[PDB]
C-alpha cells in the first residue's frame, strides 16, 4: 500500500524534452541559412509521441524554453571585438504572416510576440495558452477535411499551435557568427480523455499512422518452458 | 590419490538379494555417494545418489520402484539393494564419491554381480 | 564407521576345488524386526566394474551360476564354491549395505596355482 | 534429463598428433551467476576404473600432465591433446554435472594406426 502520485498525469507527462535542434549564420550566404524555423507538433519526436498516444484527447498549456549558443567562424577577415550579439525569437500565431526570408516585414508585425535576447543571460521562455478554435487537442482523428469524403486522411485542422522563427538582430560586417538553437517543450495543467492501447509497430511516418505487421511479442522456446533453471547445489543437495 | 574398495564380486543367482557395499575414507558432511553402470552393450547408466549430510537419496527412472538405497554414515558401510533381479543386469559396479557439491574426482575398484539361471 | 574382515590370504589352491570363505563383520547385520541379513559378496574383473555374486546372503542373484553359495547368519558370513575356475580371476569383496557408510571387503586374488 | 553428444567417431589418427575433439550438449551449461561451466572429460582404462582429465572446462586437474587443455563456453566444450600417445588408450567422455542426473558422454576408443 505504497504511494501512486508519480503515476499521474501531471507527473508523467510534464517533464521538458528536447524536441528541436537547428543552426543558422550571421553573415552572408543562402538566405535560408540565417534563419531558424519549427512548425510546433508532438508528431517528430518517437519518444514524446509514444507518450501522447496513450490518450485520444489532450489539453494543456505550452512550456517553451530556448537554449542558445553562438561561436566565431573560421575564413577570412576575422572580428577583432565585437561588441555583442542579440537573437529574435518569433512566435506566429496559426494564421499569422510567415516569414519567407530574413529582413522581412513579417519580422516587424505587431500580432506576432517576439523575445529580444542578449548573450551572457539567462535562456528565454515564453508561455502559450490553450490556443485552439474545439475544446481539446485530438492525437487520432478519424475523418477527411472537406465533407465529400475525400482529401487528406487523418488530418484536423482544430489542433495548429503556430510556428517558431529565430534570427540574429546584428548585421555583421567582420565574419560570420555562427548559432545554434535548442528547443525544450513542456507541457502545463495537463487533462487527458479516453486511453487508447500504446503501439506495437514502429513508427514510419510523421503524418500518418501508417505501419508494418509485428509481431505481437518475442519468442519462447516451449509453452510449458519456465525461464532458464538452476544447477544443483548446496541448498538444493 | 586416496583408494576405494566395495563388499565384491560375488556370483549370484536371479532373484536373490544382492548388497554391493563400499568402504569409506573421508567425512560425511555434505558430500556425496553414487554408482553406475558398467555394460559394454549399455555403455555407462548411473544408478543412485546417496548424499551424507543431506538426507536426500533418488534413484532414476529407469529403476524406480525396483531399487532401493540405505546407508550408515557412523558404520562407514554404503547399501544399494535392488530386488527383482534380472541376468543382464551383470555389471562391473564402480563406487563414485565426490567430495564437493558438483564433482567427480575419485572412482572406486570394480565389483561383477554376474548371475547364472 | 561399520567394518568387515575377509580371510587373511586368497584361496591359493588348485583349480577345480571347492573353496569355502568367511568374512567376519566388526557389529550384528541382523536388524530383527525383518530378519535380513545385510551383505553381499562382491566380484571385480581386473580392469572391468565389479559385481556381486549374493545378495541377502541367502538370494543368489539372477543371472549367477549355481556354483555359488552364500550363507552365514548374524555377524559371520560364509561363500562356498563347489567348482573354481580359472577364468573367474577377480577380487572378492564382502561387502555391506546395512547403515551408513556402505563399506567394502579386504580382497582376494585369484593367484596362480598350476 | 540433459545429455550431450560426442564426436561422431573416434580419433582414428596417427600417434604423435595433436587431436582436437569437441561435446556437443543438448543445453546450456553455464549458470550466469556464478560464470561456471559444469562439465568434464573423462578417461576410462579399459578393466580400471575412470578418471577426468580437467573438470570446469578451464581448471586442469592436478596431477594431469600438460598435454591435456580443455576449453569450450556455453554449450560447446572441446579439449586438445598437443601429444597423443599410445599408452593412453581409453575411453573419453564429455560428462556433465550440472543437474540431475550426471549423465555420461558418448565414449571414443584409441585405435590402432601405425
Amino acid at each position: 500500500y505504497h504511494s501512486r502520485t508519480e503515476s499521474s498525469i501531471e507527473n508523467f507527462l510534464c517533464r521538458a524534452a528536447c524536441v528541436y535542434i537547428a543552426t543558422y549564420a550571421s553573415a552572408g550566404g543562402t538566405p535560408t541559412e540565417r534563419y531558424a524555423s519549427w512548425r510546433i507538433n508532438t508528431r517528430q519526436m518517437v519518444q514524446l509521441r509514444r507518450k501522447f498516444e496513450l490518450f485520444t484527447y489532450l489539453r494543456f498549456d505550452m512550456e517553451i524554453t530556448f537554449v542558445i549558443t553562438s561561436t566565431q567562424d573560421p575564413g577570412t577577415q576575422l572580428a577583432q571585438d565585437m561588441p555583442v550579439l542579440t537573437h529574435q525569437i518569433m512566435y506566429i500565431p496559426p494564421g499569422g504572416p510567415v516569414p519567407n526570408s530574413a529582413t522581412d516585414f513579417a519580422w516587424q508585425s505587431s500580432t506576432n510576440p517576439s523575445i529580444f535576447w542578449t548573450e551572457g543571460c539567462a535562456p528565454a521562455r515564453m508561455s502559450v495558452p490553450f490556443i485552439s478554435i474545439g475544446n481539446a487537442y485530438s492525437n487520432f482523428y478519424d475523418g477527411w477535411s472537406h465533407f465529400t469524403q475525400e482529401g487528406v486522411y487523418g488530418f484536423n485542422s482544430l489542433n495548429n499551435m503556430g510556428h517558431i522563427y529565430v534570427r540574429h538582430v546584428n548585421e555583421q560586417s567582420l565574419g560570420v557568427s555562427t548559432s545554434t538553437l535548442r528547443v525544450y517543450f513542456k507541457p502545463k495543467h495537463v487533462r487527458a480523455w479516453v486511453p487508447r492501447p500504446p503501439r506495437l509497430s514502429p513508427y514510419v511516418k510523421s503524418s500518418n499512422v501508417n505501419f508494418k505487421p509485428t509481431a505481437v511479442t518475442t519468442e519462447r522456446k516451449d509453452i510449458n518452458d519456465v525461464g532458464t533453471l538452476r544447477p544443483v547445489g548446496y541448498t538444493n543437495h | 590419490e586416496v583408494q576405494l574398495q566395495q563388499s565384491g564380486p560375488e556370483l549370484a543367482r536371479p532373484w536373490a538379494s544382492v548388497k554391493i557395499s563400499c568402504q569409506a575414507f573421508y567425512t560425511f558432511s555434505n558430500y556425496g555417494m553414487q554408482w553406475v553402470k558398467q555394460s559394454p552393450g549399455q555403455g555407462l547408466e548411473w544408478i543412485g545418489p546417496f548424499y551424507p549430510g543431506n538426507a536426500d537419496t533418488s534413484y532414476n527412472q529407469k529403476f524406480k520402484g525396483k531399487a532401493t538405497l540405505t546407508a550408515d554414515k557412523s558404520s562407514s558401510t554404503a547399501y544399494m539393494q535392488f530386488s527383482s533381479l534380472t541376468s543382464e543386469d551383470s555389471a562391473v559396479y564402480y563406487c563414485a564419491r565426490v567430495v564437493a557439491t558438483t564433482d567427480f574426482d575419485y572412482w572406486g575398484q570394480g565389483t561383477t554381480v554376474t548371475v547364472s539361471s | 564407521y561399520i567394518e568387515a574382515s575377509q580371510s587373511p590370504s586368497s584361496l591359493a589352491v588348485s583349480v577345480g576345488e571347492k573353496v569355502t570363505m568367511s568374512c567376519k563383520s566388526s557389529q550384528s547385520l541382523l536388524y530383527s524386526s525383518n530378519q535380513k541379513n545385510y551383505l553381499a559378496w562382491f566380484q571385480q574383473k581386473p580392469g572391468q566394474s565389479p559385481k556381486l555374486l549374493i545378495y541377502w546372503a541367502s538370494t543368489r542373484e539372477s543371472g549367477v551360476p549355481d556354483r555359488f553359495t552364500g550363507s552365514g547368519s548374524g555377524t559371520d558370513f560364509t561363500l562356498t564354491i563347489s567348482s573354481v575356475k580359472a577364468e573367474d580371476l577377480a577380487v572378492y569383496y564382502c561387502q555391506q549395505y546395512y547403515s551408513y557408510p556402505y563399506t567394502f571387503g579386504g580382497g582376494t586374488k585369484l593367484k596362480i596355482k598350476r
